[PDB]
Order: C-alpha cells, then sequence, then structure tokens
C-alpha cells in the first residue's frame, strides 16, 4: 500500500526491508511446507517408507523456520505499527497548532478529529492485522504454484492460472463497494459531529424543541447513517460472491488438472493424494483475501484521513527573534488587508503603538476588532501588509519568539477541562506560588476560591462550562495576566462580570506590575479607564482616533458611539 | 451480566437461530473433506470411476452449499446487528433528550459521542459474531477430533499439545488483557475529550504554549504508552496462537507422530487421510472465537454502560397535573449535594411586566433560568407556568409557553435559516427575515455569500456579536408568551443594543419577560428588579427603590461608573 510507506519514520526503513525479506521468507517458507508434502507421502506410500525421513528432515526444518521468521516478522510489525502510530500524531499533534486557521472547517475539523480519533489499538495493529496476512494471503497461493512447477510445470501453471483469478476478484471486490464504503464513512463522520453537536448545544436544542430523533438533526444523521451502512452490506454481496466464483474456479482449474494428469500417468496416485491436501491449503488464501478485503478499505480511509492533516497548510514563518525578550515592543500595522475567504473584514489598517503604553480599540459589533488582536498575537496573518512587533515582521519570527511576545484574554473563554488552578497555570507552567496568587488576585479570581467549595481545585467542565459566564472570564484573564509576555491583548474582558468584579478587573488589567504594551478591545466607555490612547474602528478601517478627552471634544464618531 | 442480557434482550431468537444454524453450517463444510478422504481411499483401492466422480463432484459442490450458507449466514446476521444498533442509537439519542443537564456538563460531549456511537459499535462482535464463532469452535474441534480419535488414538493424542497449548495461551491472554480492556474506553474519552479540546481550544494552544506544552500532547503520550503495554503482550500472545494453530503446524505434527507410526509396522499409510484432510480443518475455528475473546469483553462492558445511562434518572413528566405567570415557590436548587446555589427563592413573574434579574457573578442567575427551563428540576419548592407545574408539563408545552436566550450563543451546523429557525423548522423564510430584521441581523445576513443559506459551522460566519443576535432571532420566531433573556445583548455595541431591545419592548408588550444583565443601565425600565445575591432574593423594586434602600444595589450601580 502507497499511503503507508509516506508515513513510515525515516529511522525504521532498515526494519521495513527487514520486515519485507521475511515477510516473504514466510510465503516461501509456507509453500515450500506445502509442496513437500507430495514427496513426503509419495515415499510414504512406497515400498520403502523409510525414504520418508528425508522429507520429513526437511518439513521439520522449514517449519521451525517459518515460526522463527513469523515470529520476527510479527515482532516488526508491532515495531512498525505503533512507530507509524505515534510517529503520525505526533505529527499531526505538532503540525495542527501551525495549521492555518482557515483550515479548520467543519468538514476538516471532522477529519481532524477521526485522524486523531485513530490513535486507539486499530491503527496500532495495522501491520500484524491487515498487512501481514493481507501479503502472505495474496502471495501464498502464488508461492505454491511457483513451487509445484518442480513437481510437475503444468501443474504449477494450473495453480498459477487461479491466481490470476483471485488478483481479477480481488480488484473488482473493492471496484464495486468503493462507491458504496465512501458514502458509509461520509455518512457515519457526519454522525459523529452531531453527537458532539446534541451534547454540546442542549439548552438550544431542548428549548428550540429540536431535541427528539423526529425532529432533530442528529436524528436525521442517524437515518442517514443507517441508510448508508444497510447500503455498504448490501454493495459487498458481490464481492464475496465473486471471490466465491474465484475459489471455485481455482478449485476447478487445480483439480481438473490434477485429474488430467493422474490418469495419463504423469502423476502417481499418491502423489495425486498429496495434492488435495495442498488444494486446501492453496485455497484457504482465497477466503483470507475475502474477510481482509473489507477492512482493507477502511484502512485506506483512515490513512487518508491521516494524511490530510499532515498535508495540510502550515502557516508561513521564519527564524528571527525580538531584540530583548521581555521587554515591551511597539506594535504596529503598515497597510494589513485581510479576508475570510471573500469577505474583507480589513481593508489598509495602518496604526503604531509606542512601547509599553496602554491603547484602546472599540466600535460596532462585528467591525473588526477580534480580528485585529488575533492579527496582532499571529493567530491570524495578512492577506497583504504586515504586522511588526518591535520593528520586526512577525511573519518571519520564530514560533517560539512569536508565541513567547503575546498574551490574550480572548472574547468567548475557553477553558480545557481541569482543575481552576491548571488553567491559570497554562499561562505559565513554570511560574511560582507566589506569581499565581498574583496572577489571581489581580483577575479577583481570589474571591472565586473563597466562595467553590474546591478552591482552584474547582473542576472545569468542557469549556468553562462548569463554570458561571463571568467566573471562567476571570480564569481566562488569570491566565493571560500569569505569562510574562510583554504584549497583552484584551477581548470583552467585561462582558460576563458585574459592575463589582468589571471595575476590580479593569483596574488590574493595567495595575499589572510587568512593562506591557497592553491593547484593550472594550465595550463601555468606563471600561478604557486608563488608556493612553484610543482607536475607533469601523467598516474596516481606523475611522478615528485619539484620547478619550480628545474625542468627546471633538464630538466625532467615538462620542456618537456611546450616543446610542 | 445483567445489564447486558436486558440490553440484547430483543435479539433472543435472532442470537439463539445463529447458534443453531452455525451448527448445521459447520457440519455441513466438514463434510466434503470426509467425502474426499474416502475419495482419497477409494483411489488407493482402485475403485471405479463413476464411483469416484461421486464423491468427487459432491464433495466439491458440498464446498459451494457450505461458502453459500456461510456468506448468506453472516449476511443476515449483519443485518440484524445493523437494525439494533439503528434502535438502540435512536433509544440513546431519546434517552439524552430527557435527562437533567447536570449529565451533560459532568460527562462532555467526548463521552457522549462514545456512548451514542463508540459504545453501540462495540457490541458488533458480540451480538454478530461471538455465537457463530463459539459454536463454530465447539462443534468442528470436537467433530473432528471425535472422528480422528476413532481412526487413530496415537496420532489423535498429539492433536491435543496443539489445543491445550492454544488454550493455555487464550487464557493467559485474556486475564492478563482483562484490566487493559476495561482501562480501554476510559482513555478514549479521555482521548476524545482532549482531542476534541485541543481541535476546539485551537486559539488557547497556539498562544499559550503550543504544542510541546499543550495537555493533548502530554496525555497522547500517555495513552501510546498505554497501547504498546495493552498490545505488546496481547499481540505477542496473538502470534503465538496463530503459529500454534496454523494447518502447517498442524500438519507437521501429524506427519511427525505418523512418518515413525508408518515406516514402523504400527500405522498404515491409509489411515492417516483422515488426519491429513480433516486434522488441519479445525484450527482455524478454534483462532476464531481466541481472537475474538476480547471483542466479547469490550463487548459486554458496552453493553453494561449502554444500560447504564438507559436507567439514569429522566426527569419525568408526572401525571399530578394567569396566562404567562411564572411563579416561583420556595425554590432551592444544587448542582452537586450540599452546595447550595438557591436558597429558598420566592419570586413570581406577571404578563405585560419586565423583570430584571441583577446580582454579583455566580450568584446563580443563570441557575434560576435554567430551572424555568427545567434543564434542571428545583431540589426543593415548586416552579408553576401559567398555574401548571412544569414537572407535570410535557416538553412541548413548557417549551412552547417560555422561550429562552442562554448567555452562552451555542449555534448549530446548518445555515442561518436553519438556526434562526430552529424552534420552528416549518416556518418560511418571510418569517425567517421578519426575526432575523426585528433582531437586526438580516443586514449582515444579506452581505453574505450565499445569503440565508450560508452555513454555520465550526470557526465560521459570525463574530460574537453577530451570534447572540441569531440566537435572539431565533427567540423572536418562537413566539412563545413568556421569554427569558440570560444576559442578551452583552456583546452589542450600544447602538445596535438599542435596536434590539425597542423591537424585543415592541414585541413582548403584552408578554412576560425575565431580563437579565450585568449592565444595570439597560434594566431601568424593569417593573421589577430583584438583586440575587449569594442564591437568595436579597431586595426587590423598581430602580429609584433599590437605589434609594442603600444596598447591593446601590453598590453595584456606584461601581458601575469606575
Ligand atoms: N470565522 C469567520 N469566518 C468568516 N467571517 C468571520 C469569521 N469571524 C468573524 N467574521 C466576520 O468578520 C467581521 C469582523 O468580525 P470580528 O470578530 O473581527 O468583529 P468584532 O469587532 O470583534 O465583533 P464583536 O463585537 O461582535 O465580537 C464580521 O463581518 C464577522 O462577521
Ligand atoms: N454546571 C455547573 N456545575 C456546577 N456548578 C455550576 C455549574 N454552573 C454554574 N455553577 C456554579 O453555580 C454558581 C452560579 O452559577 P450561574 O451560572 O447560575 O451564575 P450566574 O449568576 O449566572 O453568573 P454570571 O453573572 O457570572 O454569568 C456559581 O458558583 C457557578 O460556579
Ligand atoms: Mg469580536
Ligand atoms: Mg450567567
Ligand atoms: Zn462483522
Amino acid at each position: 500500500i502507497r499511503t503507508l510507506l509516506r508515513l513510515v519514520p525515516a529511522e525504521k526503513r532498515g526494519a521495513v526491508a527487514g520486515y519485507a525479506v521475511l515477510t516473504l521468507l514466510s510465503v516461501l517458507l509456507r509453500a515450500v511446507g506445502a509442496v513437500l508434502l507430495i514427496p513426503l507421502l509419495a515415499a510414504l506410500f512406497s515400498d520403502t517408507p523409510s525414504d520418508a525421513w528425508l522429507w520429513l528432515g526437511w518439513l521439520t526444518a522449514v517449519t521451525l523456520a517459518g515460526w522463527v521468521t513469523d515470529t520476527n516478522t510479527a515482532r516488526l510489525g508491532f515495531d512498525l505499527g505503533f512507530a507509524v502510530l505515534s510517529r503520525t500524531q505526533h505529527d499531526m499533534a505538532d503540525r495542527l497548532p501551525n495549521v492555518a486557521m482557515s483550515w479548520f472547517t467543519p468538514d476538516n475539523t471532522a477529519t481532524a478529529r477521526q485522524a486523531i480519533a485513530a490513535t486507539g489499538p486499530e491503527l496500532a495493529g495495522l501491520v500484524v492485522n491487515l498487512l501481514t496476512p493481507l501479503i502472505g494471503a495474496a502471495l501464498l497461493p502464488a508461492a505454491i504454484g511457483v513451487a509445484l512447477l518442480f513437481v510437475s510445470v503444468p501443474l504449477g501453471l494450473a495453480a498459477l492460472a487461479g491466481v490470476a483469478v483471485l488478483f481479477g476478484a480481488l480488484a473488482l471486490s473493492g471496484r464495486l463497494s468503493r462507491a458504496a464504503d465512501k458514502v458509509a464513512g461520509e455518512t457515519n463522520s457526519a454522525f459523529t459531529e452531531r453527537i458532539i453537536e446534541f451534547a454540546r448545544t442542549q439548552q438550544a436544542l431542548r428549548a428550540a424543541r429540536r431535541v427528539e430523533p423526529a425532529r432533530s438533526q442528529v436524528g436525521s444523521a442517524l437515518a442517514a447513517q443507517h441508510g448508508a451502512g444497510l447500503r455498504l452490506l448490501t454493495m459487498q454481496i458481490p464481492g464475496q460472491v465473486l471471490f466465491s466464483l474465484a475459489g471455485q474456479v481455482a478449485l476447478i482449474g487445480f483439480a481438473g488438472m490434477a485429474v488430467w494428469l493422474t490418469v495419463r500417468g504423469q502423476l502417481g496416485v499418491p502423489e495425486a493424494i498429496a495434492l488435495i491436501v495442498v488444494l486446501v491449503r492453496y485455497l484457504e488464501p482465497f477466503a483470507a483475501i475475502a474477510d481482509l478485503a473489507p477492512a482493507l478499505e477502511t484502512t485506506r480511509a483512515t490513512l487518508n484521513r491521516i494524511q490530510a492533516v499532515l498535508d495540510a497548510p502550515t502557516l508561513p514563518a521564519g527564524r528571527r527573534r525580538l531584540d530583548r525578550t521581555g521587554a515591551a515592543p511597539s506594535i504596529e500595522f503598515d497597510d494589513v488587508r485581510f479576508s475570510y475567504g471573500d469577505e474583507v473584514v480589513l481593508d489598509g489598517v495602518s496604526f503604531t503603538l509606542r512601547p509599553g503604553n496602554t491603547t484602546a480599540i472599540v466600535g460596532p459589533s462585528g467591525s473588526g476588532k477580534t480580528t485585529i488582536l488575533s492579527l496582532i498575537a499571529g493567530l491570524q496573518q495578512p492577506a497583504s501588509g504586515r504586522v511588526l512587533l518591535d520593528g520586526v515582521d512577525v511573519t518571519t519570527l520564530d514560533p517560539e519568539a512569536r508565541r513567547a511576545a503575546v498574551s490574550v484574554v480572548f472574547q468567548h473563554p475557553y477553558l480545557f477541562d481541569g482543575t481552576l488552578r491548571d488553567n491559570v497555570l497554562v499561562g505559565d507552567p513554570e511560574a511560582d506560588p507566589d506569581d499565581v496568587t498574583a496572577a489571581m488576585r489581580l483577575a479577583r479570581v481570589d474571591e472565586l476560591l473563597d466562595r467553590l467549595p474546591d478552591g482552584d481545585a474547582t473542576v472545569v467542565g468542557e469549556g468553562g462550562t462548569a463554570l458561571s459566564g463571568g467566573e471562567r472570564q476571570r480564569v481566562s484573564i488569570a491566565r493571560a495576566l500569569l505569562k510574562p509576555a510583554p504584549v497583552l491583548l484584551v477581548d470583552e474582558a467585561t462582558s460576563a462580570l458585574d459592575n463589582a468584579n468589571e471595575a476590580a478587573v479593569v483596574d488590574a488589567l493595567t495595575a499589572d506590575p510587568r512593562p506591557r504594551t497592553r491593547v484593550i478591545v472594550a465595550h463601555r466607555l468606563a471600561s478604557i479607564r486608563h488608556a493612553d490612547r484610543v482607536l475607533f474602528v469601523e467598516a474596516g478601517r481606523v475611522v478615528e482616533d485619539g484620547a478619550i478627552d480628545e474625542l468627546l471634544a471633538a464630538g466625532g464618531r467615538f462620542a456618537q458611539f456611546w450616543a446610542q | 451480566a445483567e445489564a447486558g442480557s436486558r440490553l440484547l434482550a430483543p435479539l433472543k431468537k435472532p442470537l439463539i437461530v445463529s447458534g443453531v444454524l452455525q451448527a448445521l453450517i459447520t457440519l455441513i463444510e466438514l463434510a466434503p473433506f470426509v467425502l474426499l478422504v474416502e475419495l482419497a481411499r477409494l483411489l488407493l483401492g482402485g475403485a471405479e470411476a463413476e464411483r469416484l466422480w461421486t464423491l468427487g463432484l459432491t464433495a466439491v459442490s458440498l464446498i459451494g452449499l457450505g461458502a453459500v450458507l456461510a456468506a448468506a449466514m453472516t449476511l443476515w446476521l449483519h443485518r440484524v446487528d445493523a437494525r439494533f444498533a439503528h434502535e438502540l442509537r435512536g433509544r440513546l439519542l431519546t434517552k439524552l433528550s430527557r435527562l437533567p443537564l447536570g449529565w451533560f456538563t459532568r460527562r462532555g460531549s467526548a463521552s457522549t459521542k462514545q456512548l451514542v456511537q463508540d459504545d453501540t459499535l462495540a457490541l458488533h462482535y458480540l451480538i454478530t459474531h461471538a455465537i457463530p464463532d463459539a459454536v463454530a469452535a465447539v462443534v468442528a474441534p470436537v467433530a473432528v477430533l471425535v472422528y480422528l480419535f476413532v481412526a487413530d488414538w496415537r496420532v489423535a493424542l498429539v492433536l491435543f499439545i496443539p489445543v491445550l497449548v492454544y488454550l493455555v495461551l487464550m487464557s493467559v491472554m485474556t486475564i492478563q488483557s482483562g484490566s487493559k480492556i476495561a482501562q480501554a474506553p476510559r482513555w478514549a474519552e479521555r482521548m476524545g475529550g482532549e482531542a476534541g479540546a485541543f481541535l476546539e481550544g485551537q486559539p488557547v494552544i497556539r498562544i499559550f504554549g503550543g504544542a510541546a506544552a499543550s495537555r493533548f500532547r502530554r496525555r497522547l503520550d500517555d495513552y501510546i504508552d498505554f497501547l504498546v503495554s495493552w498490545q505488546r503482550p496481547f499481540v505477542g500472545k496473538k502470534t503465538l496462537m496463530d503459529l500454534v494453530t496454523r494447518p502447517a503446524t498442524f500438519l507437521w505434527i501429524i506427519l511427525v507422530a505418523g512418518v515413525p507410526l508408518v515406516v514402523t509396522g504400527r500405522m498404515d499409510p491409509v489411515n492417516l487421510l483422515p488426519f491429513l484432510l480433516l486434522g488441519t480443518t479445525f484450527g482455524a475455528r478454534l483462532l476464531g472465537i481466541g481472537y475474538g475473546l476480547s471483542g466479547i469483553q469490550t463487548g459486554m462492558l458496552a453493553a453494561r454502560r449502554i444500560q447504564t445511562v438507559l436507567d439514569e434518572p429522566e426527569l419525568v413528566v408526572r401525571d399530578r397535573t394567569r396566562p404567562g405567570t411564572v411563579e416561583l415557590d420556595r425554590v432551592s436548587f444544587e448542582y452537586r449535594p450540599g452546595v447550595p446555589v438557591i436558597r429558598d427563592v420566592t419570586l413570581t413573574l406577571r404578563p405585560g411586566t419586565v423583570t430584571a434579574l441583577v446580582g454579583p457573578s455566580g450568584s446563580g442567575k443563570s441557575t434560576l433560568a435554567a430551572l424555568v427551563a427545567r434543564f434542571h428540576d428545583v431540589t426543593q419548592g415548586a416552579i408553576r407556568v401559567d398555574g401548571r407545574d412544569i414537572r407535570t408539563l410535557t416538553a412541548d408545552e413548557l417549551y412552547r409557553r417560555v422561550g429562552f436566550v442562554l448567555q452562552d450563543a451555542q449555534l448549530v451546523h446548518g445555515s442561518v435559516a436553519e438556526n434562526i429557525a430552529l424552534a420552528e423548522p416549518d416556518a418560511g423564510l418571510e418569517r425567517i427575515r421578519t426575526a432575523a430584521r426585528d433582531a437586526q441581523i438580516h443586514d449582515r445576513i444579506t452581505r453574505m455569500p450565499d445569503g440565508y443559506d450560508s452555513v454555520l459551522g465550526a470557526g465560521s460566519a459570525l463574530s460574537g456579536g453577530e451570534r447572540q443576535r441569531v440566537t435572539i432571532a431565533r427567540a423572536i420566531l418562537a413566539d412563545t408568551p413568556v421569554l427569558v433573556l440570560d444576559e442578551a445583548t452583552a456583546f452589542a455595541d450600544p447602538e445596535s443594543e438599542y435596536l434590539v431591545q425597542q423591537a424585543i419592548n415592541r414585541l413582548t408588550r403584552d408578554r412576560t419577560v425575565l431580563v437579565i444583565a450585568h449592565r444595570l443601565h439597560t434594566i431601568t425600565h424593569a417593573d421589577q428588579i430583584v438583586v440575587l445575591d449569594d442564591g437568595r432574593i436579597v431586595e426587590v423594586g423598581t430602580h429609584d427603590e433599590l437605589l434609594a434602600a442603600g444596598g447591593r444595589y446601590r453598590g453595584l450601580w456606584d461601581s458601575g461608573r469606575y
């Protein structure tokens, strides 16, 4: 299979050569072991059965060598299977944080989820469970045919004639079911994305009464999943019928040549009886191929999903680093253009932030404020134009140096399932308890520890689902403040917090003692307290900017914004 | 297992028949080799040609009959399994529709996916293959060995050596992997949770630590360590079972015991023909169930997990059995036992009134909204809609009486027309444009490439304030007598916030509305303002009354100006 060799590590290519040699050797030894019965029983049925010792000795050597070969083939298949598992999974884990954010469509997120979900024992035992019996079952009839040439040339040709029928059925069986199996996988993958949506959106679905399977989208995805599943069981009937005909046709071809030679004196009766046993050994791989062929098509979809993520377009990067690790950098845009698909968001934004100051961004909803912060942090990159941290382009900046330069508070606080403390520690896991306490106290997360019964060991749900809307927002603020990054981005930190907690958090965003260049995407006029500069963004450009008193005095769009 | 027998009760007669059919089939699959033995015995005996053609052709056809019967039997039994899982999967989705919502929060969306999809898929071998493989692995070794033991006990005893070694290998393999099999589904749930959070929390991972420090990378390494320690001894015992049970292994040990008996005057070579032809056949049946004990162990565990959820408490609609009125009486609630979140709340919401629910963060105002929705039952007290308890109302009646916006603007994978018409999917586009127009989202939807058909999948189509205005459009289209707005217009700008609020006042003029807001300047117009501090109502009154009281509300109002 072409796809799997692409995923093999380069360091293990010595093991694949050894595996292939032992795999071919396994087939050769098994085939020689089968055809070694023809002289053995011919000598055993002869008038001198003592001649049978020579062929039993060779049979013992061939069988013992087979056990050693197939044990080593199993060790290498296990090592190669898990080496591909850890290599691909670690590559996808490394690659995905660098994959472009435009790649995470609902279809690709399903591909990445299924690709990551293939980590189980089924993919790991791929080489042991599929490749080894598939290669052996496919090549064993051909090796017995080649081995039979030393007993009788036309008999070996007849056994090789049925080999061609085996591959004819093997190619056609996959061809017939490929159309239906693709739909079965696609409908089964959609059903996965609806169960996750079903569990993640229960409140909205339940209120809307779209939760019962007769009325729900997951119920519709289940009906399509069942119909495509039953269709696959039906379109696989031709493949199993076709393998049965191949086995029967090979049986007629093998047995027809054996009887034809026997009546003509070219093949003794013990040799003919011995070939009945070789005929059964010859025909067992025909049924083994039939059972393994359906599993071959599901693997091809599994490896394609894994290769789909590995082929995903990583984002541009360089190897530059900032002149100082912790000094406050200047943030500036130089005619930044950006668009989601064909829908433009930004059309020539150009500003410059002084290092170590705090500036605010305000504007209507859907203006582009969150996009601006994403571009600064490097989550997005411009379609054209450039973003410079301390005069150094982020697109040419090291992923490590670029990642370490920014800490952000997102508009929709997402917390990983775990303890409350583990989510704060994500900002800086190496920080000592004195630093973690300072971050929590600034973000008013210390008040949560008193009220909550488990304190900082409170189990956060999926997202911040097991916390209130305002509680998870402060856990997010503590996470951002803990990180020592010299650039702080804040996105609607006020949305879920009451008036008392909002004021303390807003003061804490500037009372943080580190020198940082701060960008505050805010909602209220009070939320932009202590702001050294204000940027008003509307329709994808900074239409107006200045100080709070300056803009209010001018009575511009900044003043009209608060007038409702 | 009791939880497995209860779940698989509908398949009692299909599974009994599959066991009976396979006993007949495997006997039919062994008949050709009994006839080929007689064909071989008569070739040496020089019998008449027409007698050989009878045995030869009957044996070849019986191979075809067994292959046809075997293929047909697995086809029907696979369709019985496919239809059961559809019946079972729909049963689970029906059950999950009714469970209290704390079930979903304490579990996650990755465990629900494992439940509905993976655990039902884990029952495949138990239903479709376990009984066919067990009856084959019993009757075929038993039928062959009894036939061969009559033929020659000396060589037949030697056939027990690989049989006993196989039984020891699978038994040792079964006890070793028994613990790992039970631990396996928990790891899949954890990795699904980590993988889901890894994909969903990508902006957090990209900025905080990247791949190296991510929780998923560590759990990924730990999971593979579990797999290697699980699979190395399991695969190692699997291959020895294959080597022991292979036809080449049986044939070699038949000849090791046979050839010295034939070379010496202790056995005729004719009597080896049953062993050569039939002795090598029953090994593949033995390996069928030996490889299958893991499928039975995983399936029996999955059936236990499935029946556990189907036995869960359900938020039953009890038969105990002013319009638009909602009364809370002595309501208390606990997300977890012994952790009060709501404490003896008594409140009444009347038609043609706006009630504002305010207070500190984490005081339980979203919990009160969820209780009215009956996402959770009140631990104490009662909540009555239009004079009737919501525990007596059915789900259709409850959610036709009251509509909800929930502070967490969840959107489903579908068009904006499908999202705005979530409450009433049969509603027309003219209504959808009207609801969207009132929610101040129609202009945005017009600017989309596909317009009202544009899909709202993952990471697409909307900002945070635009998602909220879509969910307001959904609530408008539902058109229920009662309305609850949990922190709505939180991300809306002041210019857009006024237009949405004015539309809500216009639509719900004569209706019950429960607004929940942290921005107290937006709820000055409320008929009554309810202050919720630490899960209890500390003061109730109008805006001026609460300011003059000088209590919690005055503190919050004064602190709003910074
Ligand atoms: N994933 C996305 N795909 C396509 N368009 C998007 C996406 N996210 C946002 N948009 C659109 O980009 C424009 C700006 O969105 P953005 O999130 O930057 O705005 P914002 O100022 O942060 O808004 P809000 O206050 O509502 O959060 C809007 O048209 C929004 O619809
Ligand atoms: N699913 C849950 N499991 C456990 N505790 C929860 C859950 N949801 C909320 N809580 C806790 O219950 C209390 C109130 O939660 P709730 O969501 O009702 O708060 P709230 O008043 O709406 O908050 P906010 O104003 O911050 O949005 C808080 O302690 C919160 O941590
Ligand atoms: Mg935004
Ligand atoms: Mg809330
Ligand atoms: Zn099956």
